[PDB]
């Protein structure tokens, strides 16, 4: 099975203790506070964020 | 530190000596500041050689 | 030596052959053109890049 990797270190780190990752990450992809277009709470969150 | 002078291809690109600069470089929060970026290249991270 | 990882990969595949990546990575980080803020090309290579 395939999935995120922040995703698999929680599942592992619960304690029925058998699963494992293998492999390093795939790639690089970013989790982020989304607002739809037009959104303007849209700025003052991503300088909230940041 | 203590004197904030861009040192290599950086210190052609802020003071203005070149106008593009294609080259593995890294887009950080003071890299941001000075001078805009593109897009990335591809997705990377710090990894161990031995 | 941690360093930039297709930089750690790219010697693992160069023939002298005695480094190895360990682990994966360690970050994320971005490979992107460095050009003046405020560009004169910035918005062309934006999409260009894309």
């Amino acid at each position: 099975y395939l999935l995120e990797s922040t995703m698999n270190e929680y599942i592992e780190q619960r304690k029925p203790c058998d699963t494992m990752k293998v492999g390093g990450n795939l790639d690089s992809k970013g989790y982020g506070i989304a607002t739809p277009k037009g959104s303007s709470l849209g700025t003052p969150v991503n300088l909230a964020v940041l | 530190a203590d004197t904030k002078i861009w040192n290599g291809m950086v210190g052609e690109l802020v003071y203005g000596k070149a106008d593009i600069a294609i080259a593995p470089l890294t887009i950080t929060l003071v890299r941001e500041e000075v001078i805009d970026f593109s897009k990335p290249f591809m997705s990377l991270g710090i990894s161990i050689m031995i």
